[PDB]
């Protein structure tokens, strides 16, 4: 009807159609703390909100009022809950409400309440048809929006919309191969579709990741993904990988590569590798290099790893 | 060594320049943003160095105190966005004062108790302000604030019978909790529930059935924990997950090796502070959410007999974190912040200080080892890494409530 910023906006206390209900002031007590000196407009809306809440008035006027209360503080989860009570009670058009939440999220994309409200609507409608495109628009503005990714994961899993997500992941990795949210989505899609037990899939993934590392060797996300998809079977189960990394070491001795070597050596020692004394020596040398030179921010961690190796494998 | 009036800093070592981002000549939004922050931070670091003269760093306690004291009574309409978070303002401010060892006048303490009573819902739990529905986040904040006050008056505000019923009313069959009635699920709720239930002695055998397993499902391939299963590892949700498991004595449900490697990786080699997720920017509040994981991991590993654990240091760069907070996160007007160029707020004041205290104080068994960077007055009161209130307050509250029965249960 009329928005809070509109030139013709009128305070609820001045609206004839609200004259029959008394506003309910907030009681902060006789000696208030963390007391917010509200604007007149804010207090007016919330005094009337408290009134309709207290009376449990399930009306169209109350519904319109929640829209204003939300604009004033979209983190007010009490208002959101009441708005949902009204959506059901008044049998409001949920597609119209979807248009509303779409606009609100675009304005406030980091807010928990707006995303939860959208999920409730999609659940009520059992209609995911606008979701992937809407989320992609939000992600086009902030490609790391945690709420947007979480909602995307929910929609895909709940409505089984897996078919195009790896292609979407690939597009976003082309745009920013350092986008850790997208590497996480890659794992999400593959683990939930083919899995990584298919040796052809794992090889494709290892190859792809090694290629990304070659292109951008100081990108931590690709290194973490490489470890992520190999770690549960055990890094030492992949003997060729060690050789390949060892070849790159002299020319690409980044802390990420050196750390990865230690991780391999750790797992090797845990699995009765051949030449244990030699492998232990090499691992301790790398821990020292990391602690003293290549990764000094993590000196305490690398010193711990060195002591841990010795506690487990010295013999 | 050096005269007492000069203290060399890690971030000012000549080799520290080697820690600047290497973008491999491949620019993306991520690297561009990271480089911009590093450039600003280098400018800041340099401002604290005068060739071989490096004056001791100073926590501006008095400025922070005045900012906090003012916020505890009154706020402009600029704070309307926190109108459903007033118990948070109470907790962030009281905990900051507590860390700074600034006494809370009895009158202020009573007024806070009275206000939090008004935020308590008849259905149990606390809401964001008087008459608001309850929600686990302001419930956590209110309970923590009342424990910081720590008077019998404060403790007795809490309606424990209704609190327990309220937690039940949020508990899902899969072990998770809603944040509020009809609200969203993520690992925040497990921590809020576990924190308030353990402090107030209302844990039943069934309350947390399945919860540890659900939290473990939130640990992902990176080794950290996401908000729900499948999601990206995030320092805030990781703190929530591990802290809840520590309360439940179920830390072993996680892969602690991958968790430890993930969190230590989140300390930024150049800035010295922590990022919340891999390949995102440094932020002062993660001084708590990330660095606070290290004392939790230490306790967990120590419980398992780990013979390699340090007896003197947490497994992060304690000095570097202190340098980032003291040089980059203080507002000259009082208050602390995310990073240079950002504006102060009470949330960053709370968590920057909490992280500073973790970085200054190591304790395990009978071993205590302090590393207070800068002037000795910089030393803060210790904070409990599970609850993030003083350990004295935790012991006092837990002792008080353990004398009361679990509501309706034996
Ligand atoms: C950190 C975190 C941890 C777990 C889950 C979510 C988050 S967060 O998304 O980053 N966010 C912080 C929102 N944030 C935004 C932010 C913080 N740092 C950078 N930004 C953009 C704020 C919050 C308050 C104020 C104020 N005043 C300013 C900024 C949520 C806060 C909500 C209230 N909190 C909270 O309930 O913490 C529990 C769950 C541990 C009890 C503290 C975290
Ligand atoms: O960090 C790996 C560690 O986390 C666990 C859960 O505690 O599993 C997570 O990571 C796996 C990939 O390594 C995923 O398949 C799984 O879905 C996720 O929960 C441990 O099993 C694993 O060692
Ligand atoms: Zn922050």
């Amino acid at each position: 009807f009329v928005s809070l910023d509109s030139p013709s906006y009128v305070l609820y206390r001045d609206r004839a159609e609200w004259a029959d209900i008394d506003p309910v002031p907030q009681n902060d007590g006789p000696n208030p703390v963390v007391q917010i000196i509200y604007s007149d407009k804010f207090r007016d809306v919330y005094d009337y909100f408290r009134a309709v809440l207290q009376r449990d008035e399930r009306s169209e006027r109350a519904f319109k009022l929640t829209r204003d209360a939300i604009e004033l503080n979209a983190a007010n989860y009490t208002v959101w809950h009441f708005r949902r009570v009204l959506l059901k009670s008044l049998q409001k058009d949920l597609h119209e409400e979807m248009n509303y939440i779409t606009a609100i999220i675009e304005e406030q994309p980091k807010n928990y309440q707006v995303w939860h409200h959208r999920r409730v609507l999609v659940e009520w409608l059992r209609d995911p048809s606008q979701e992937l495109e809407f989320i992609a628009d939000i992600l086009n503005q902030d490609a790391k929006n945690y709420h947007a990714w979480q909602h995307r994961q929910w929609v895909i899993q709940e409505f089984k919309l897996w078919d195009n997500e790896l292609q979407y992941v690939d597009q976003l990795l082309k745009e920013d191969v350092r986008n850790n949210s997208v590497w996480n989505q890659r794992y999400f899609v593959i683990s939930n579709t083919t899995g990584y037990n298919d040796r052809a899939v794992l090889e494709r993934e290892v190859q792809y990741t090694l290629e990304m590392i070659k292109l951008v060797p100081h990108n931590e996300s690709a290194w973490n993904y490489l470890k992520g998809i190999l770690q549960d079977r055990g890094l030492s189960k992949y003997p060729n990988l060690l050789n390949q990394l060892l070849d790159l070491q002299p020319s690409h001795s980044s802390p990420y590569l050196i750390a990865f070597l230690v991780d391999i050596y750790e797992d090797m020692l845990e699995n009765q590798c051949d030449n244990k004394e030699d492998i232990l020596n090499k691992a301790l040398e790398l821990c020292e290099i990391l602690a003293k030179e290549k990764d000094t921010i993590r000196k305490e961690y690398w010193r711990y790893i060195g002591r841990s190796l010795q506690s487990k494998h010295s013999t | 060594s050096s005269p007492v009036w000069s203290e060399p800093l890690y971030s000012l070592r000549p080799e520290h320049a080697r820690e600047r981002l290497q973008d491999d000549s491949v620019e993306t939004v991520t690297s561009i943003e990271q480089a911009k922050v590093e450039e600003k931070i280098q400018e800041v670091f340099s401002s604290y160095k005068f060739n071989h003269l490096v004056p001791r760093l100073v926590l501006q306690r008095e400025k922070h105190f005045h900012y906090l004291k003012r916020g505890l009574r009154q706020l402009t309409d600029a704070y309307e966005c926190l109108d459903a978070s007033r118990p948070w303002l109470c907790y962030w401010i009281l905990h900051s004062l507590e860390l700074l060892d600034e006494p809370i006048p009895q009158i202020v303490a009573t007024d806070v108790c009275q206000f939090l009573e008004l935020c308590q819902s008849p259905e149990g739990g606390f809401g964001g302000g008087p008459g608001q529905y309850p929600h686990l986040a302001p419930t956590y904040a209110a309970v923590n604030a009342l424990c910081i006050i720590g008077t019998e008056e404060a403790y007795d505000i809490i309606n424990r019978e209704k609190l327990l019923q309220y937690l039940y009313s949020l508990k899902q069959p899969d072990g998770s909790f809603l944040m509020h009635v009809g609200g969203e699920v993520d690992v925040r709720s497990a921590y809020c529930a576990a924190s308030v239930a353990s402090l107030t002695n209302i844990i039943t055998p069934d309350l947390f059935e399945g919860t540890a397993e659900w939290i473990a499902r939130c640990q992902n391939w990176e080794g950290g924990i996401g908000g729900v299963p499948g999601m990206e590892a995030h320092g805030g949700y990781t703190f929530c997950g591990l802290a809840a498991l520590v309360i439940l004595k179920r830390e072993r449900s996680l892969n602690l090796k991958s968790l430890l490697q993930w969190v230590t990786s989140r300390q930024m080699r150049f800035e010295g502070g922590f990022q919340g997720r891999c390949n995102k920017l440094v932020d002062g509040c993660y001084s708590f959410w990330q660095a606070g994981l290290l004392p939790l991991l230490h306790r967990a590993l120590h419980a398992q007999g780990d013979p390699a654990l340090s007896m003197s240091h947490w497994m992060f760069h304690q000095q570097a974190l202190q340098e980032y907070i003291l040089m980059c996160c203080q507002c000259p007007a009082g208050g602390l912040l995310d990073k240079p160029g950002k504006s102060r707020d009470f949330y960053h004041t709370c968590y920057c200080l909490s992280g500073l205290s973790i970085a200054q104080h190591f304790g395990s068994g009978a071993m205590l080892h302090d590393v207070v960077l800068g002037v000795p007055e910089n030393a803060l009161q210790p904070t409990h890494p599970v609850y993030n209130i003083g350990p004295d307050k935790v012991i006092q509250a837990t002792t008080y409530f353990l004398q009361k029965p679990v509501p309706g249960f034996e």
